[PDB]
């Protein structure tokens, strides 16, 4: 089977840059190559045909360039809706095969997070266990730290974060953090905190809240 | 590597 | 418009069979191909096979064993099924069309099947609101979501308001926790001053455990 290597793996770029992906083919293959976009949740959306052919309904601009081994997919102006992971494949030689595949990342201002938090509903607590939300939303880059602390326990382990992929639209990301306590725990204490650190802020922000 | 949760390469 | 819809995700024991139907329009099978793709985290994007305009199946060579596909042209449906499954075949399973009958550039999709190899149980979510708030208020704009918990296998659909609320709506990606069940909030941002004429409703639809709870969310 041709083996097709894409490269980089992550390109990071500002808007309206220009940005070129590569796609290297074990083995010549003329100009039989085809050029995807997947988006976020997205099935692959063809966007070049044989090397360079254009696509109906595909903005013009992507473009597309090589032959034998070599071959370049190009976006002349990256918008934040340009924000996907691109794949090539080659239709040559039986089977037809794909690359690994080049992640487009944007850059954009820093941005802080709002931090939102929210307590357990009274129907979880129902059911025996108790989950503390914690939401950092639209903020980049996507680096940040969340604490947890329970009447000043530092909390550990007892987390998980979760972090949206970019945003089309905005280029931000959000991130969600969950504490899970056992209803008994929960009960058993008083002041529940998130504390929220990130490149936009120029204090850690706390938010808080007493059981009750 | 390609994430199921969200098809996307992580 | 050329559309491709397949049936919706499941899981699937290991060592038993995958069954995925893909339903076409815009077009007629005698006269296009169409072909199966998966997209797996270990081996990324695979082509599987295709069954032609006349009946007559190709498969990649590691899986002729193990691969079948048959069609209903009077219903327009084309049948996948997959013998002998192990945990690696976890994967998106999709059908697609290419642009003339013969060709393989693929620019007509379905929307894929998230199929999911492992030998737990089935199990539907709780969903929990997270309601708005004073800690969840800043300068007009209050967020509020729901907590969908404890379900297996992926994925879930989260919608808000039946589809009409989608301007500011952020649906984490999931998260297994050690129960070996997923977990995940959905939020989303209104104005404030909604709060009290706008209802809002999380629509959360599991299908491999046929779950759909719509989750009124309010302030508390």
């Amino acid at each position: 089977d041709i083996l097709l290597t894409q490269s980089p793996v992550i390109l990071s770029v500002s808007p309206g840059e220009r940005v070129s992906f590569s796609c290297r083919a074990s083995q010549s293959i003329g100009t039989n190559i085809h050029w995807y976009q997947q988006r976020t949740n997205g099935s692959p959306r063809l966007l070049i045909k044989y090397a360079s052919e254009s696509i109906s309904g595909i903005p013009s601009r992507f473009s597309g360039s090589g032959s034998g081994t070599d071959f370049t997919l190009s976006i002349n102006s990256v918008e934040s809706e340009d924000i996907a992971d691109y794949y090539c494949q080659q239709n040559n030689n039986w089977p037809t095969t794909f690359g690994a595949g080049t992640k487009l990342e944007l850059k954009r201002t820093v941005a802080a997070p709002s931090v939102f938090i929210f307590p357990p509903s009274d129907e979880q607590l129902k059911s025996g266990t108790a989950s503390v939300v914690c939401l950092l939303n639209n903020f980049y880059p996507r680096e940040a730290k969340v604490q947890w602390k329970v009447d000043n326990a530092l909390q550990s382990g007892n987390s998980q974060e979760s972090v949206t992929e970019q945003d089309s639209k905005d280029s931000t990301y959000s991130l969600s953090s969950t504490l899970t306590l056992s209803k008994a725990d929960y009960e058993k204490h008083k002041v529940y905190a998130c504390e929220v650190t990130h490149q936009g802020l120029s204090s850690p922000v706390t938010k808080s809240f007493n059981r009750g | 590597q390609f994430d199921l949760s969200t098809r996307r390469l992580k | 418009q050329v559309q491709l819809k397949q049936s919706g995700p499941g899981l699937v024991q290991p060592s038993q069979s995958l069954s995925i139907t893909c339903t076409v329009s815009g077009f007629s099978l005698t006269n296009y191909g169409v072909h199966w793709v998966r997209q797996s985290p270990g081996k990324g994007l695979e082509w599987l096979g295709v069954i032609w305009s006349g009946g007559n199946t190709d498969y990649n060579t590691p899986f002729t064993s193990r691969l079948s596909i048959n069609k209903d042209n009077s219903k327009s449906q084309v049948f996948f099924k997959m013998n002998s499954l192990q945990s690696n075949d976890t994967a998106i399973y999709y059908c697609a069309r290419a642009l003339t009958y013969y060709d393989y550039e693929f620019a007509y999709w379905g929307q894929g099947t998230l199929v999911t190899v492992s030998a737990a149980s089935t199990k539907g979510p709780s969903v929990f609101p997270l309601a708005p708030s004073s800690k969840s208020t800043s300068g007009g704009t209050a967020a509020l979501g729901c907590l969908v918990k404890d379900y297996f296998p992926e994925p879930v659909t989260v919608s808000w308001n039946s589809g009409a609320l989608t301007s500011g709506v952020h649906t984490f990606p999931a998260v297994l926790q050690s129960s070996g069940l997923y977990s995940l909030s959905s939020v989303v941002t209104v104005p404030s001053s909604s709060l009290g004429t706008q209802t809002y409703i999380c629509n959360v639809n599991h299908k491999p455990s046929n779950t759909k709870v719509d989750k009124r969310v309010e302030p508390k």
